[PDB]
RNA sequence: GCUCAACGGAUAAAAGGUACUCCGGGGAUAACAGGCUGAUACCGCCCAAGAGUUCAUAUCGACGGCGGUGUUUGGCACCU
RNA sequence: UCCUCCUAAAGAGUAACGGAGGAGCACGAAGGUUGGCUAAUCCUGGUCGGACAUCAGGAGGUUAGUGCAAUGGCAUAAGCC
RNA sequence: ACUUACCAACCCGAUGCAAACUGCGAAUACCGGAGAAUGUUAUCACGGGAGACACACGGCGGGUGCUAACGUCCGUCGUGAAGAGGGAAACAACCCAGACCGCCAGCUAAGGUCCCAAAGUCAUGGUUAAGUGGGAAACGAUGUGGGAAGGCCCAGAC
RNA sequence: GCCUGGCGGCCGUAGCGCGGUGGUCCCACCUGACCCCAUGCCGAACUCAGAAGUGAAACGCCGUAGCGCCGAUGGUAGUGUGGGGUCUCCCCAUGCGAGAGUAGGGAACUGCCAGGCA
């Protein structure tokens, strides 16, 4: 199984995260998607969430699911990251290499002033 | 053909629930996991469960698997 | 004579024997030659008591030995100091507590198998009973 | 078609078991149904003798405790190991 | 404010260290010592502890 | 830089005989005898397959079982 | 002398000329980290090809593996690349 | 390729066994925290002086032995050692009990009350006739007291 | 309110199996691959650019107890303390009291955020 996999592959770092105390920046790439929230150190309530199915995010892109729109998301989550006092984060890239646009994601997210 | 046993190496749990402990302390010296590194507390080279906070010592149940884990609270 | 096939070890520890048993009811056949007494059955015992059984009520019948040996005895030999090491192993023995239905018994007449049980008791060194086989 | 004179017990745990078993007696408990399960004391040889028939595990038989009746079947029996009594009995209640 | 009166009836030789402490908690001395102490669980649990060699009255 | 492996390592470096023996000790510990035990031994009994032309039990008694004795071979090391 | 299990009486420790086994090393990768992956065995189909060498699919679940004993561990793998 | 009283893997149902088996799991013990009463600080640390490092039996859990030994080796507790007194005839270690001294005073424990020998030849209801009590098993037996049933039976049973 | 996605609590009353259903959005399969990147061969996986097509598989949801799972009451085993016997084993008073099995329960429950529909 794909996802399940893909979940095992998550694991290690996200027990480690959560064995730090530190606050979590979730990634999630679908094929036409991306999502990013980031998460409390209890692991339990979000705090931010920006993704390509919001409309606010969506109607300025050419198509949800490619580089320009996970820059897009980046960028959205360390600005409403910023604008709620969270500053520095750890990132959780959730089983996804670091590679595609989960990198354009958390390289927009550093742009945009949100330390990891 | 008999007549050999190695030296005992006195294991086992070292400090036990509720007991506070400093930071350091040993709380179970085992041999595999049999007690996982639960919240404050560290797992050493031999699988020895120390105390990395100070505190209470807190035996836990945790996960799919029904882990026994050991955390420290803070105290 | 029974004996286990293969065991794990050789010499087993002597132990005790205490508490009742867990064979208790008939369950293959529709007569028992069941234990009262606590003792321990050697296999040329169990042999010699199926022998008995066997004879008696001739090769008509189904008789099940509802216990088993798998447990090794070890003896000294004369003149042998005490210590240096443990014995050797002679026989093998089961054993028994009150409850154990010993042997087992169908296909006859329940006066033959008093007969048989009877007959094969006498060679056994526990107070053994007769039972029948109760529904429940 | 079998009628059980019962009573109940006051008393229960081991020490008060084989104190009623001394007394040619036996424990025994009626549960089943949505009632509270009833703890049950009889007496021994009626319901040795009783049970020698078959029709004590198929049919279904009435208690009569505190000048009630309670129509049961015989559930589980616990024996004696080596000797022709009984430990106690589960009734189910029919 | 019940306070029990608790009598030691049998020698304390060959028992166990933990009866010996116990009588020792009661404040016992020797057979046929009346010592009179509060009704507390914790008292009654002592008395349980060695009820074979103490004689309680209330 | 040590099978200093007798592994808290006596020396860098060490095998035997003594009925020609000797001294201090020990019933802390053997040989005899006693004691305890009874595996073994001896004696007795229980079941009875069978042998006995037939017939288990006149006489024997397989497979097994339960004791007694303190008569052997032992075990222990309590007395010396 | 040292290691593992049992004896060992559910903390530790615990004896016997008690029951069983091992060590007196290996490795510059078999260590560090990062990224990934998941076994045994059996069934079916398939050139030489066979009970068993490779391939493909299924069942199966770690009965596998862990440099070397045994025990305790291990999937977040401590296993494999 | 054709037949077969023989054996039998795996799987399923039922039955047991395990110190070196565990998908379960006590009592107890142990560690930690709080609280009351009691205890001549009984606790810990440091310093002066030791002695001792042959233990024995008895209960409980075991190894060894033959579930042999007044055997041997452990764990734990008691006693002896180093503890007299009363009891078990006599009997370190078993049961009761811990002796500062005195008394021709009382009450008791274990154990006992016919005589040796202190105290019931006590009271009520049973049981055994074997001197059982006051050694010893498998097994044998119309000994004898009790209990619950059952077959046949004054259309006459044994 | 219903549905879907993410991250958790919880760790089988939660998992399996059999049957039914879902795609506007979401998700999954999918389409293509010269590029970012990748295969000890292979865009199968990883990755990228997309959205034609289908919910077949997958996944979710709803049923169904064939099984796994939970599980009393009672009794049994064991056992601490004291006592007793016919004492390699048990019994009594008393305190604790299982494992297995039975009746039964049972195809989960829930928090934060986000999107779609009403």
């Amino acid at each position: 199984d794909k996802k399940s996999a893909r979940i095992r592959r998550a694991t290690r770092a996200r027990r480690k995260l959560q064995e730090l105390g530190a606050t979590r920046l979730v990634v999630h790439r679908t094929p036409r998607h991306i999502y990013a929230q980031v998460i409390a150190p209890n692991g339990s309530e979000v705090l931010v969430a920006a993704s390509t199915v919001e409309k606010a995010i969506a109607e300025q892109l050419k198509y949800t699911g490619n580089k320009d729109a996970a820059a897009a998301v980046g960028k959205a989550v360390a600005e409403r990251a910023l604008e709620k006092g969270i500053k520095d984060v750890s990132f959780d890239r959730s089983g996804f290499q670091y590679h595609g646009r989960v990198q354009a994601l958390a390289d927009a997210a550093r742009e945009a002033g949100l330390q990891f | 053909r008999n007549g050999r046993d190695s030296e005992a190496k006195r294991l086992g749990v070292k400090r036990f629930g509720g007991e506070s402990v400093l930071a350091g302390s040993i709380i179970v010296r085992q041999r595999g996991t049999k007690f996982h590194a639960g919240a404050n507390v560290g797992c050493g080279r031999d699988h020895t469960l120390f105390a990395k906070a100070d505190g209470k010592v807190k035996f836990e149940v945790k996960g799919p698997k029904n882990r026994k884990f050991i955390s420290i609270e803070a105290e | 004579m029974l004996q286990p096939k293969r065991t794990k070890f050789r010499k087993m520890h002597k132990g005790r024997n205490r508490g009742l048993a867990q064979g208790t009811d008939v369950s293959f056949g529709s007569f028992g030659l069941k234990a009262v007494g606590r003792g321990r059955l050697t296999a040329r015992q169990i042999e010699a008591a199926r022998r008995a059984m066997t004879r008696a009520v001739k090769r008509q019948g189904k008789i099940w030995i509802r216990v088993f040996p798998d447990k090794p005895i070890t003896e000294k030999p004369l003149a042998v100091r005490m210590g240096k090491g443990k014995g050797n192993v002679e026989y093998w023995v089961a054993l028994i507590q009150p409850g154990k239905v010993l042997y087992e018994m169908d296909g006859v007449p329940e006066e033959l198998a008093r007969e048989a049980f009877k007959l094969a008791a006498a060679k056994l060194p526990i107070k053994t009973t007769f039972v029948t086989k109760t529904v429940m | 078609m079998f009628t059980i004179n019962a009573e109940v017990r006051k008393e229960q745990g081991k020490g008060a078991s084989r104190r009623l078993r001394a007394a040619n007696k036996f424990p025994a408990i009626i549960y089943g149904g949505k009632e509270a399960p009833l703890a049950i004391e009889l007496d021994h040889d009626k319901v040795m003798n009783m049970q020698a028939k078959a029709e004590f595990y198929s049919e279904v038989l009435t208690i009569v405790v505190d000048g009630k009746e309670i129509k049961v079947k015989a559930q589980d029996v616990q024996r004696h190991p080596y000797k022709p009594k009984l430990q106690h009995i589960d009734f189910v209640r029919a | 404010a019940k306070t029990i009166k608790i009598t030691q009836t049998r020698s304390a030789i060959g028992r166990l260290p933990k009866h010996k402490a116990t009588l020792l908690g009661l404040g016992l001395r020797r057979i046929g010592h009346t010592v009179e102490r509060e009704d507390t669980p914790a008292i009654r649990g002592m008395i349980n502890a060695v009820s074979f060699m103490v004689k309680v009255e209330e």
